[PDB]
């Protein structure tokens, strides 16, 4: 309810101040002014051409990573377990394995963007 | 399917116990102290029949005996027992560690007047026994008569009469 | 035995990081088996009180299971107080 | 198809997860586990054919339990019968069903 | 790729099928598809060609809509009866939703037309390993659940699967899609029986298993992937051809070959129900099947087609690796049908 | 029929549904996604699931990030669709739209079945608990429960990961 | 004596709901006020729409919503 | 049966539709396989959270970490597909034919 | 299906401890034989494939093929007749539990029945 009301709030000011800043000041917009910016000249292609992105490979292990931080997050709860030998081998065994993730990318040259 | 039998009201009135939750926290181990016994009682008639209708008298002997924790308190000192529980009233998490002091006294008082000793740590977790003259319900979860199961594989094995007498075949 | 300290030295003089984490990581595997306290981090576990303690209907068979809550019998805590 | 080796070996790998009448941490039991360990009780041993007949009450229940369909419609019926006698306004609710009672703890 | 890779990956591949063999719990089901699923992409694309990549993308696109399919059937039988193990299905709607998953997992029709197209596009290895490993656990998991199976739609689909496996046989030239189609028809010939008698399913899948095992590593002796490129075998290896003859005929279902046995076994079984007609229809379509293995014979084995002059040089030199167990699959596919009662140890 | 909060956000997430499900641009899917993942996680605030919510969200957005990257990479055009520039993606969108609208008009006004059973609605309210128990959060204490009853789960879900990065390597080697 | 104090307010809430649908579906034929939707016979907690069900929407939300929205 | 499992329903079945239907590029399809897994995801979860059921509150999140899974797999996919092609058009995808 | 599940079975036993109430298949049972005539094709079939001589090349491996084919059928043949001798205890009891299900009918001889002729002309 009131995490509500204070995004509503939060939105509502940024909206505000978006209004203010397209309705209070002179607005004299021609063709010439609102062309796309290049240093000085006009550009040759388009911004929306294929970017080729060289980490592309990284990307992909940020995904597989990530997912490794929803399995970890529960520690400080599977902390207060009476069983904690059994706790502390899966936890142990869950981030050997990211280790040795990072480690095998690593040393098969995963990790070194496409030249 | 049937007619759920529910108590009438006058058979739900008792004399409330209304304290807020700071005094009750500040009264709680002393209370669990000497209440131990209605209370046990209660809670084994709670998990023993599984129903809210069937331990009402227990409920109201729990309230009564409150009352009577409380009149005690109230009879003999209140004003150390006012400042307790406005020191654990004014806190957001109504925490014991926030003045010693007040406790000191509460418990000084109720020691050199009523002879009560605050339970030490692990005490109010033990689970203890309870003596009641209730008999135990014989059947508390309304089971039907589970179906017969099937007989047995009873007897010594022999061959196959002609053996697998599949189509051609003699063995 | 004399090789693998040349190897650590040339590890420590180009790859600090790695030696350090390596080290961490295995204290941090092997110690906790070798330790008197995790028992006692068990059992601080074990006496944490989150459920009502239901009560035991008394059949006159139970010497060791206690009346009331202050009578001697039962677990102790004087173990965690001292701790 | 269906190699029992947790059985064989008495392993229990993915057992404890099956239904809800089995050994939750810090014994928090499910919404409806007196529902299934009836279910389960009347249903155990007598083989899948045979049980849905025989023990088609405990499932039953358990399902009302799980969904609640009937006790739903009984309200909305009881709700709705509501709606039409104020509107033709022949009832007049209490003042504890307005917010206007006497609270107890 | 490595060989502790590839070793590493096969592995994978056969645990997730373990998994799903061996557990009660249908979220692990689930675990265990996903597992065969992710090991068994790169196995597809070991040797990486354009078709190999397109053949890993329409099983993977396939695969995991069957996945999701199946994780929706499970959620809905979770809502309807808070029940996680593997059993009768109580829900309809659930049912028929992990019927429709699995078949399109197994490739049967009208969800066969994957099939064709990444047994083409992948090597002879992958293929083998498609064809046969891969039916493995989606028929287990039919088999647990077959007393809550609908007989109306597995039928409809068995009967649609041995259809268009016969007729689009009939029209291939490449091998694999020749066997691609072959393995449709006898995934349906599988599932016609799978209501009444599961193992007489585990049975025709042990047949199919030894058959197909036999003909791919047939194949793989021989380097051949086309009609004309196994025309040329008579020359430099005529045993391997006969052996393939005979292989086809057993394929065929012709008596007293191993592969009548499944068929023969199947009628009885719809026929000891009162199912009269369906089997008929299955014979006479399977009849089909047994025409494109003839044409195959004819351009193989019972005629000599023109050589080149390089199989000359060819005919110095010995088959380097020789694979095992292929002599014991060979006999295992032909020489089999007198042991048939033998059926009585698998149920 | 109280504030309608829930049916809200569910609405809101049928919506983001419709708009990514009409395939008009990497982009605005990605936006679309987005929006529904961040009212999925307020449905599952509303019931006491605040961990799963927020994590959902979490991971939903890192992969829209990745996603992002890889359409502007590999899945552009010289002019990106959005939901009003193509006769095909608005009509999709307005298909969903009024297909969403007369499923909740046929529910609400009618309790007649659709696919699987005919509902209710009277507000999800009243299928809640009563529950007055704990000290502890049941949400919190089931996930934690992964590393002392789910170690078979943990065993596998470890495996898959390992193998995923391994997968990926050898997909992407080429040659 | 928290337990005990909730016992008797779910009960003393049930009861109310039972005589105010006595007084509402007698108008109905064939209606059996007070009929338990359960073959069984043992006590079944209640769902919140059976308690709250006759009241009003604040109390409704605060039942409801009231720990999920207090932050 | 609520509402709200309606629209999640609702919302699992235009995922698959809009799956199920191909336009040209193969990332929208990627798109709808994931806002599957996050029906499925939100589905589970109301179930799980509904009943108290504990022990199943894990697997909304094994059901995430496979999700993640088969995204990467995906995304590789379309990696490897753009590189030989230029383009992730599934128009392309068609060698198979013959 | 129908024997998958049973009371008192061990899962991968593949041989319960009831079985050794039964008797053994001889070692001159003939689908032993035909179980050895397998083994030899298979070795033949072996030594076709490789280009060595089909009957001579390898005798001790043709025996191992022979041996190994004998041993398997050996305990398959031994797992057959405990299954068919489980679905023959397990027929029996049923139709001795169910007295009104399979019940022993009139004896009439065929002086008494009326057969129906018909003439072939
Ligand atoms: C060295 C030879 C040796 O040691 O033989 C000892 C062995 C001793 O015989 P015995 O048990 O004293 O004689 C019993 C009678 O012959 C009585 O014989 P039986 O009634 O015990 O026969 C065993 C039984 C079961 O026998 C078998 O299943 C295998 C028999 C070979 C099948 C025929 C095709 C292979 C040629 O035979 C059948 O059921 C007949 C069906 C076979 C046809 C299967 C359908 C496909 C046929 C091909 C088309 O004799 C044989 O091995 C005969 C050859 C086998
Ligand atoms: C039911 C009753 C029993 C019947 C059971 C079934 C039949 C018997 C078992 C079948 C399997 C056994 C053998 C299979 C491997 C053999 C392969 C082979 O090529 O053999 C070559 C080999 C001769 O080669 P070599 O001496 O090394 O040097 C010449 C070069 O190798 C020459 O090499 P190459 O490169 O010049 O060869 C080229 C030739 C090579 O092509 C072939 O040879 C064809 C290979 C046969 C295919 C087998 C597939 C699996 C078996 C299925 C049988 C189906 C039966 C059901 C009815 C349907 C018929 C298909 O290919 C062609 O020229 C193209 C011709 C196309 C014709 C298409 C028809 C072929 C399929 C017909 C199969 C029917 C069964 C034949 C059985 C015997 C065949 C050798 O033949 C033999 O010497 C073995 C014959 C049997 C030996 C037994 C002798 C034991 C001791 C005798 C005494 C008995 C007991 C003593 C005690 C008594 C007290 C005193
Ligand atoms: C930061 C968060 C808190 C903010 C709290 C204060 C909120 C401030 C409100 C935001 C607007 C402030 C901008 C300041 C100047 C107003 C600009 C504009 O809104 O007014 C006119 C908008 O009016 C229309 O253009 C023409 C008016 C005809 C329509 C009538 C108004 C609709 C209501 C019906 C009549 C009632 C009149 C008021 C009596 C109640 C100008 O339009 P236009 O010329 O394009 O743009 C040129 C603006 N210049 C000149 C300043 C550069
Ligand atoms: C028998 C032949 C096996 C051959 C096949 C091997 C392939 C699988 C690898 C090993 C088998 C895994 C079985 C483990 C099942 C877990 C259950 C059992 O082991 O007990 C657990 C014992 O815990 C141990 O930690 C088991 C795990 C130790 C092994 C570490 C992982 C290494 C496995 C290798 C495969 C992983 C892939 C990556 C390689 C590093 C928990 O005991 P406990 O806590 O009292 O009881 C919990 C229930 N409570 C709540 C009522 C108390
Ligand atoms: C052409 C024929 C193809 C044959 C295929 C290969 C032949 C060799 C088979 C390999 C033998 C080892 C397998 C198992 C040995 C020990 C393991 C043991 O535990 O298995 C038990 C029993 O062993 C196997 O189940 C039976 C294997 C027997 C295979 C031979 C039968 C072939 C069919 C008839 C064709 C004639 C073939 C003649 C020989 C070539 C499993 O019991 P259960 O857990 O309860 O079964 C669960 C699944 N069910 C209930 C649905 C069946
Ligand atoms: C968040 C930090 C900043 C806070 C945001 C708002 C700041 C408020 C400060 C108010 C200062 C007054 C603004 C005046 C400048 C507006 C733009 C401007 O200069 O336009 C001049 C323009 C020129 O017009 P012409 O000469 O006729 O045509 C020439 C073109 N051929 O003259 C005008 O129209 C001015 C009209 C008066 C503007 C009204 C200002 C009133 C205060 C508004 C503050 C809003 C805050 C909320
Ligand atoms: C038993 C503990 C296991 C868990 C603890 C570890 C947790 C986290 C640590 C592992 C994370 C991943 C490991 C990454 C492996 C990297 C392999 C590699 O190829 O790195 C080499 C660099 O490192 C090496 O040369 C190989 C290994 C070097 C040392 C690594 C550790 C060796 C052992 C150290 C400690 C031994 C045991 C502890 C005793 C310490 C002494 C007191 C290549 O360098 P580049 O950056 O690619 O080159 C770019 C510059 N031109």
């Amino acid at each position: 309810m009131n995490i509500m009301l204070t995004l509503l709030t939060n939105v509502t000011l940024a909206s505000l101040l978006v209004l203010i800043a397209f309705w209070l000041p002179q607005l004299n917009a021609y063709s010439e002014k609102t062309s796309p910016y290049e240093c000085g000249f006009d550009p040759m292609g388009s911004a929306r051409l294929p970017f080729s992105m060289k980490f592309f490979l990284v990307a992909i292990t940020f995904l597989l990573f990530d997912l490794e931080i929803a399995l970890l997050l529960p520690l400080p709860w599977a902390s207060q377990t009476n069983n904690l030998k059994t706790m502390l081998t899966m936890a142990l065994f869950l981030l050997i394995l990211l280790a040795a993730s990072l480690a095998y990318e690593w040393t098969q040259k995963g990790l070194e963007w496409a030249e | 399917p049937g007619i759920v039998e529910l108590p009438t009201l006058e058979d739900l009135k008792v004399q409330e116990v209304k304290v807020s939750s700071s005094v009750l926290k500040a009264a709680a181990h002393h209370y669990g102290a000497q209440c131990d016994k209605p209370n046990k009682e209660f809670m084994l008639c709670r998990w023993e029949e599984k129903d809210p209708r069937r331990c009402l008298e227990e409920g109201k002997l729990v309230n009564q005996c409150a009352l009577d924790f409380f009149r005690q308190i109230k009879r003999h000192c209140a004003e150390p027992f006012t400042e307790y529980w406005t020191c654990i009233d004014y806190s957001g998490l109504q925490l014991f560690r926030h003045c010693r002091k007040q406790q000191a006294k509460f418990d000084e008082c109720v020691l050199d007047k009523l002879g009560w000793v605050r339970p030490d740590l692990g005490e109010l977790s033990k689970v203890t026994k309870v003596k009641t003259d209730r008999p135990l319900p014989e059947n508390p979860y309304h089971s039907r008569a589970r179906p017969e199961p099937n007989p047995e594989a009873e007897g010594d094995l022999k061959p196959a009469k002609h053996g697998s007498r599949l189509f051609f075949w003699t063995m | 035995a004399g090789r693998i300290a040349s190897f650590l030295k040339n590890a420590w003089a180009k790859e600090p990081v790695l030696v350090a984490s390596f080290a961490i990581g295995g204290l941090a595997i092997i110690l906790p088996s070798l330790s008197p306290y995790t028992n006692y981090a068990i059992r601080i576990n074990r006496a944490t009180p989150y459920n009502y303690p239901v009560p035991l209907r008394d059949d006159g068979n139970m010497p060791d299971v206690p009346s009331h809550p202050q009578d001697p019998q039962g677990p102790s805590l004087e173990w965690l107080k001292n701790l | 198809p269906f190699f029992d080796v947790q059985k064989r070996l008495g392993l229990d790998l993915d057992r404890w997860m099956t239904i809800q009448s089995a050994e939750q941490p810090h014994k928090i039991p499910g919404r409806c586990h007196a529902f299934e360990k009836e279910w389960i009780e009347c249903a155990h041993g007598i083989g899948g054919i045979r049980a849905e007949k025989e023990c088609k009450i405990e499932f039953d229940d358990f399902v009302e339990c799980l969904l609640r369909q009937k006790t739903m419609k009984r309200l909305s019926a009881i709700k709705r019968q509501r709606d039409k006698l104020i509107k033709e306004g022949k009832y007049t609710p209490p003042p504890h069903h307005l917010g206007k009672e006497d609270p107890r703890p | 790729m490595n060989p502790i890779i590839y070793t590493t990956l096969i592995m994978t591949v056969m645990s997730g099928t373990m998994l799903v063999m061996i557990s009660s719990h249908w979220l692990l089901i689930w675990i265990g598809f996903e597992m065969n699923l992710l090991a068994m992409i790169p196995v597809l694309m070991k040797n990486f060609n354009p078709r190999a990549t397109e053949a890993a993308t329409k099983y993977f696109l396939t695969q995991a809509t069957a996945s999701m399919m199946l994780m929706m059937a499970i959620i809905i039988n979770l809502l309807y009866s808070g029940q996680w193990t593997i059993t009768k299905m109580f829900n309809p709607v659930a049912m028929t939703m992990m019927t429709m998953a699995l078949a399109m997992k197994l490739g049967l029709s009208p969800f066969h037309f994957w099939v064709p197209e990444v047994t083409q596009g992948i090597s002879l290895q992958a293929g083998l390993l498609l064809l046969t490993w891969q039916k493995l656990a989606p028929l287990s998991v039919l088999c647990q659940i077959s007393q809550s199976i609908n007989p109306n739609l597995m039928l409809t689909m068995a009967m649609l699967s041995i259809l268009i496996g016969g007729w689009g046989g009939l029209n291939q030239t490449q091998l694999r899609k020749i066997m691609a189609y072959s393995s449709i028809a006898h995934m349906g010939w599988m599932t016609a029986v799978l209501p009444y008698n599961t193992t007489m399913t585990i049975l025709n899948l042990l047949i199919y298993i030894t058959m197909t095992l036999a003909m791919f590593m047939l194949l793989i002796h021989s380097s051949a992937t086309t009609t004309l490129s196994l025309s040329h075998t008579w020359n430099k290896m005529p045993v391997i051809t006969s052996l393939m003859m005979v292989t086809l005929l057993s394929m065929g279902g012709l008596p007293p070959l191993s592969g009548f046995m499944p068929k023969w076994m199947i009628i009885q079984e719809m026929t000891k129900n009162e199912s009269i007609i369906m089997p008929t229809l299955m014979a006479m379509t399977a009849l089909l099947n047994l025409y494109f293995y003839m044409r195959l014979a004819y351009s193989s084995s019972l005629t000599m087609f023109p050589s080149t002059n390089n199989m000359k040089m060819k005919w110095q030199f010995e088959h380097t690796k020789q694979m095992k167990l292929l002599p014991t699959m060979i006999v295992l596919s032909t020489l089999v049908l007198p042991m048939t009662p033998a059926l009585s140890s698998l149920n | 029929m109280t504030m309608y909060i829930a049916f809200i956000l569910s609405t809101i997430f049928v919506i983001g549904f419709v708009g990514f499900s009409s395939k008009p641009s990497p982009i605005y899917g990605g936006l679309g996604l987005i929006v529904s993942g961040g009212v999925g996680c307020g449905i599952v605030l509303n019931f006491g699931g605040s961990f799963l919510g927020l994590m959902v969200f979490l991971i939903y957005l890192g992969g829209m990030l990745v996603v992002f990257g890889y359409t502007t990479a590999m899945a552009t055009e010289m002019y990106p669709e959005v939901w009003v520039s193509n006769k095909t993606v608005f009509g999709a969108f307005v298909s969903g739209l009024m297909m969403e609208f007369c499923m909740v008009y046929y529910a609400l006004k009618e309790e007649e079945v659709e696919i699987i059973f005919k509902f209710n609605g009277l507000g999800d309210w009243v299928i809640y608990d009563t529950g007055d128990s704990g000290f502890f959060s049941e949400e919190a204490m089931g996930i934690a429960a992964l590393y002392s009853y789910g170690t078979w789960l943990v065993i596998v879900t470890g495996w898959s990961l390992l193998i995923g990065v391994v997968v990926i390597m050898e997909i992407t080697r080429g040659n | 004596l928290f337990q005990a104090e909730k016992d008797r307010r779910v009960l003393q809430m049930l009861r109310e709901n039972l005589e105010e649908e006595a007084i509402i579906m007698k108008d109905v034929p064939d209606w059996k006020v007070g009929e338990s939707v359960f073959h069984t016979t043992r006590w079944v907690t209640p769902m919140m729409g059976e308690l709250y069900g006759l009241r009003t929407n604040e109390e409704i939300l605060s039942a409801t919503y009231g720990f999920i929205w207090y932050t | 049966m609520p509402l709200v499992y309606m629209n999640i329903i609702m919302a699992f079945a235009i995922a698959l539709a809009g799956l199920l239907m191909y336009r040209s590029h193969l990332m929208s399809s990627l798109l709808c396989l994931e806002g599957m897994m996050l029906s499925l995801f939100i589905m589970s979860t109301l179930i799980i959270l509904n009943t108290h059921f504990t022990l199943a509150n894990m697997m909304p999140i094994i059901l995430l970490v496979f999700a993640a899974c088969e995204a990467a797999l995906g995304l590789s996919l379309l990696v490897m597909v753009s590189n030989t092609y230029g383009t992730d058009y599934v128009q392309n995808l068609n060698l198979l034919q013959c | 299906t129908m024997m998958s599940g049973r009371p008192g079975r061990v899962p991968l036993q593949f041989l319960p401890n009831e079985a050794r109430s039964l008797p053994p298949p001889k070692l001159t049972d003939p689908r032993l034989v035909y179980m050895g005539f397998l083994g030899y094709c298979s070795g033949l079939i072996d030594n076709a494939i490789r280009r060595r001589p089909v009957v001579s090349a390898g005798l001790h491996r043709q025996l191992l093929y022979v041996t190994s084919f004998v041993f398997f059928g050996y305990y398959l043949l031994k797992r057959q007749d405990y299954m068919y001798a489980l679905r023959d205890h397990d027929m029996f009891a049923y139709v001795k539990s169910h007295p009104e299900d399979f019940p022993e009918k009139d004896k009439k001889t065929y002086g008494e029945i009326l057969e129906e002729f018909h003439p072939v002309r």
